[PDB]
């Protein structure tokens, strides 16, 4: 077989000690899932600077007055928040993130609102995103990208065994810590579904064909997901490439990837089993679950506990200038924080 | 040709 008898057996064991992990994990998040608020108020914060903006808000670099902390804090204006699924999605994450506990996923400390807006005050990573440094450097070596991914797929496995779909895998949602690991954030689009879902949601580039045609779709989009992400680590550029979101939809449900020549045949095979239109072939979604990822050929230079333990080193570490550095994010146009004296949408937000 | 900037989610596509 490929693997001899000591292999298999550490294998093997290897894998029965994943199962005792995600028990206890489960244990543990189900406990903060049921028992959840308002843990602060804005004028604790000094408001620093904006490290990134979307459609409902910003998020800006604040000073905590009292500790001298610095944290990640998004600002969501409650009347932007006006679509339903908007709503419903901005319930989902923070009360995720509130539950969630894993090396790779940003933890939240406070969570609050006002009459205007939603807060969710989270740890600062100072690295910036990945978004930039890839699109800075052009592309990253297979080592590299491969480092990152395997985060991902122990991220992925944590979440899908509680259930939860991530739903937003891009580089500008994967932030650089200080020790060059991966910390997610964006838990906009997260939710806990025990079999299929039903919301149109992502990033165009990302998307899974079935959400793109409107089928009730499950935590495989995730695995489609990776597969788009290991392909624009390793290229540059992702796999399904358009100036507008319908060409790119063309391309994804063709069920055609071109790959750069420089990819390796292993790489290659990986992604051709990820980035799988038919739901009966896609790797993560078949019997042997996320064990036909982590036991592909091209993750066997992968010790997957060593990047759980982050006991490997990273392939690069940011530079950081001391507490509150910002050197590596971008800049962006920034706005005064209004607060109404009217509370708009209370009954909206009555949960949060 | 394809976009090369931050890419926003979208919420109902
Ligand atoms: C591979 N490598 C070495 N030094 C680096 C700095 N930035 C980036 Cl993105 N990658 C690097």
């Amino acid at each position: 077989g490929h693997m001899g008898n000591a292999a298999a057996a550490k294998k093997g064991s290897e894998q029965e000690s994943v199962k005792e992990f995600l028990a206890k994990a489960k244990e543990e998040f189900l406990k903060k899932w049921e028992s959840p608020q308002n843990t602060a108020q804005l004028d604790h914060f000094d408001r620093i600077k904006t490290l990134g903006t979307g459609s409902f808000g910003r998020v800006m670099l604040v000073k905590h007055k009292e500790t001298g902390n610095h944290y990640a804090m998004k600002i969501l204006d409650k009347q932007k928040v006006v679509k339903l699924k908007q709503i419903e999605h901005t319930l989902n994450e923070k009360r995720i993130l509130q539950a969630v506990n894993f090396p790779f996923l940003v933890k939240l400390e406070f969570s609050f609102k006002d009459n205007s807006n939603l807060y969710m005050v989270m740890e600062y990573v100072p690295g910036g995103e990945m978004f930039s440094h890839l699109r800075r450097i052009g592309r990253f070596s297979e080592p590299h990208a491969r480092f990152y991914a395997a985060q991902i797929v122990l991220t992925f496995e944590y979440l899908h065994s509680l259930d939860l779909i991530y739903r937003d895998l891009k580089p500008e949602n994967l932030l650089i810590d200080q020790q060059g690991y991966i910390q997610v954030t964006d838990f906009g689009f997260a939710k806990r579904v025990k079999g299929r879902t039903w919301t149109l949601c992502g990033t165009p580039e990302y998307l899974a064909p079935e959400i793109i045609l409107s089928k009730g779709y499950n935590k495989a989009v995730d695995w489609w997901a990776l597969g788009v992400l290991i392909y624009e680590m390793a290229a540059g550029y992702p796999p399904f490439f358009a100036d507008q979101p319908i060409q790119i939809y063309e391309k994804i449900v063709s069920g055609k990837v071109r790959f750069p020549s420089h990819f390796s045949s292993d790489l290659k095979d990986l992604l051709r089993n990820l980035l799988q239109v038919d739901l009966t072939k896609r790797f993560g979604n078949l019997k042997n679950g996320v064990n036909d990822i982590k036991n592909h050929k091209w993750f066997a230079t992968t010790d997957w506990i060593a990047i759980y333990q982050r006991k490997v080193e990273a392939p690069f570490i940011p530079k950081f200038k001391g507490p509150g550095d910002t050197s590596n994010f971008d800049d962006y146009e920034e706005e005064e924080i209004r607060v109404s004296i009217n509370e708009k949408c209370g009954k909206e937000f009555t949960e949060f | 040709a394809g976009r090369t900037g931050r890419r926003q989610a979208i919420h109902d596509i």
